[PDB]
């Protein structure tokens, strides 16, 4: 299962 | 040895058409398929359109709808009908050909120059 | 143009909208005592919450206003911690430390779905 | 050219190659970058219709890698290989099917 | 044996052409078990293995609600990077992704890993002690003091950890006919005259799984790097992969040498020899 969130640069 | 000539490059306006040419020498039955690529300085040679003995043709995306590629056989010619020509055709158009046994043929290409 | 992206602040209304709805359904089951069901609609809650808070970081380019990318950008420093204790309460195997990340959690995620409808907000002002 | 890779390219049968048994050709590129990549299989010397390919992967130094494939029966007559072009190649290069490689 | 659940994201800038081409794929080990494409019709995430299927339209909602954040977030690092390197608009440009965990041999928590690259150069990656972050260069600097910042690491680590190899036990439990399996190698040997002094002994190694293997030429017992090709292991097309080893020998001296093949699948590793 993928992560939630993913923060940008 | 097979040598591939081609002719037909030059100057173009904007929306105009040009017509390729490409006669394959040395050999009358070992070529299959015989096509254009086009190449700028600096980047890989992007297919133009290509078209096997038995009529198979295979068109780039950037020329799908406006050039037409045919072929005589009985000479080993192909042609490239370029129509609605953009600045962006400009390219040096390089012939080439597959033997029936995979092996890679190529024109000293002939450059298309597309500006008003 | 501007069409489209009133189309898609709409769509994050919605998804707001969907993230308030079990937002409090994961509340109603944390004072029921049921952690675990709680758990699953904060995953669900989270879930339409992050997909609003893409939107307007698109918007912040898309609109170039610096008080729409101050509003996004502490929006993704809740959702990210809400997010943070949502894993951190999928980890532990305590009950009540379990309980006491999905309350953390349910906080950071109320407090960026906070400031995610305020930049809704100065959004459709700029798009008008 | 820096952080571009030439592809390395590799063409082979699936199944062990028994001529007249239905198989599988294979052209897996690995080790290029950028992921722009175009993979052709060849069969006496014209394009084959209906090659698939995987998906885009990659490996741990970042370089990509495809696999691409089609059904195909080896004959004793038939020459097949593959066509991969690639901002880093100046020509499409042709790697023709070696059975036993 | 130890086990790995691996995504795998691609996003490149295509100027004048559209929005990003993203790509997302997911491995449980060496086996692909969904796909994601944004030039693909259905817009949703796609299984690429049967267990995977089981899965209810909960799973298939989120995950495809995931992969979508996912692709968003990369089509703003592409802007935000080309400004970080004073690049021009005009240009194609590579984000790539890869994060995940192993667990060991016991299905407890072993590595986690998060990785990300740029044109095809590392760009930044979290540490094995998934606390800190190692930075390639000044752009990579100014990405690690924004994620020390909002906690990035924090939020990775309670993931990798916890979530991810929860999800890996699962993977690997619902797909355990084809998942927890290993194929040995199928080997043997071909001889071809290179010319009357010389000849290829080549040492085949088929339709095994995992890919990890391991092919080495001998003559007389000791190793031959010299004169001895190996190629990638390369995929078959049915989920197991293949490798051959192939030197060019003195021909009549064939029997000197030995090809030694070692696998997970190979409780002892196999020895070939010219017969």
């Amino acid at each position: 299962s993928l992560l939630m969130w993913i923060t940008q640069v | 040895e097979v040598k591939l000539v081609e002719s037909g490059g030059g100057l173009v306006q904007p929306g105009g058409s040009l017509r390729l040419s490409c006669a394959a020498s040395g050999s009358i039955f070992s070529i299959n398929t015989m096509g254009w690529y086009r190449q700028t300085p600096g980047k890989q040679r992007d297919l133009v359109a290509d078209i096997s003995s038995g009529g198979s043709t295979k068109y780039g995306d950037s020329v799908k709808g406006r050039f037409t590629i045919s072929r005589d056989n009985t000479k080993n010619t192909v042609y490239l009908q370029m129509n609605s020509l953009k600045p962006e055709d400009t390219a040096v158009y390089y012939c080439y050909g597959l033997s029936y046994s995979n092996d890679d043929y190529w024109g000293q290409g002939t450059q298309v120059t597309v500006s008003s | 143009a501007a069409e489209r992206l009133q189309k898609m602040l709409e769509e994050a209304k919605e998804l707001l909208k969907k993230s308030k709805e079990y937002l409090e359904k994961a509340k109603k089951l944390l004072k029921e005592g049921k952690v675990d069901e709680a758990l699953k609609e904060l995953e669900k809650a989270l879930l339409y919450l992050v997909e609003a808070v893409n939107l307007l970081r698109v918007v912040s380019a898309e609109l170039g206003d610096a008080e729409l990318k101050a509003l996004v950008e502490e929006a993704e420093k809740y959702l990210n911690k809400a997010v943070t204790y949502y894993y951190k309460a999928k980890l532990t195997k305590d009950p009540e430390e379990k309980k006491k990340y999905v309350e953390k959690s349910i906080e950071y995620a109320e407090k960026a779905l906070k400031i995610a409808e305020e930049a809704v907000k100065l959004a459709e002002k700029v798009v008008a | 050219m820096g952080i571009q890779r030439t592809p390395k390219i590799q063409v082979y049968s699936r199944h062990p190659a028994e001529n007249g048994k239905s198989n599988f050709l294979n052209c897996y590129v690995s080790g290029f970058h950028p992921s722009d990549i175009e993979v052709d299989l060849l069969k006496n010397g014209e394009r084959i219709e209906k090659v698939e390919h995987s998906d885009l992967s990659f490996s741990k130094d970042w370089s990509f890698y495809l696999l691409y494939y089609t059904e195909f029966t080896p004959t004793e007559k038939d020459e097949y290989a593959c066509r991969v072009n690639h901002v880093t190649l100046s020509q499409p290069k042709i790697v023709k099917w070696d059975r036993d490689m | 044996g130890s086990h790995s659940m691996r995504y795998f994201f691609t996003s490149v800038s295509r100027p004048g052409r559209g929005e990003p081409r993203f790509i997302a794929v997911g491995y449980v080990d060496d086996t692909q078990f969904v796909r994601f494409d944004s030039d693909a019709a259905s817009q949703r995430m796609e299984p690429r293995a049967p267990w995977i299927e089981q899965e209810g339209p909960e799973y298939w909602d989120g995950e495809t609600r995931k992969v979508k954040a996912h692709s968003q977030t990369h089509r703003v690092d592409l802007g935000t990077l080309r400004g970080y390197y004073n690049q021009s608009e005009a240009g194609s440009h590579t984000v790539q992704r890869m994060y995940g965990c192993d667990v060991g041999s016991d299905w407890r928590f072993l590595r986690g890993y998060h990785q990300y690259a740029y044109d095809g150069k590392d760009y930044i990656a979290l540490k094995e002690d998934l606390r800190s972050w190692t930075a390639a260069d000044m752009a990579a600097q100014t990405t690690k003091h924004k994620w020390e910042a909002a906690h990035v690491a924090e939020q990775l680590r309670a993931y990798l950890e916890g979530t991810c190899v929860e999800w890996l036990r699962r993977y690997l439990e619902n797909g355990k006919e084809t998942l927890q399996r290993t194929d040995a190698p199928k080997t043997h040997m071909t001889h071809h005259a290179v010319s009357d002094h010389e000849a290829t002994l080549r040492c085949w190694a088929l339709s095994f799984y995992p890919a990890e293997i391991t092919l080495t030429w001998q003559r007389d017992g000791e190793d031959q790097t010299q004169d001895t090709e190996l190629v990638e292991t390369r995929p078959a097309g049915d989920g197991t992969f293949q490798k051959w080893a192939a030197v060019v020998v003195p021909s009549g001296q064939e029997q000197r040498y030995t090809c030694h093949v070692q696998h997970e699948g190979l409780p002892k590793p196999l020895t070939l020899r010219w017969e």
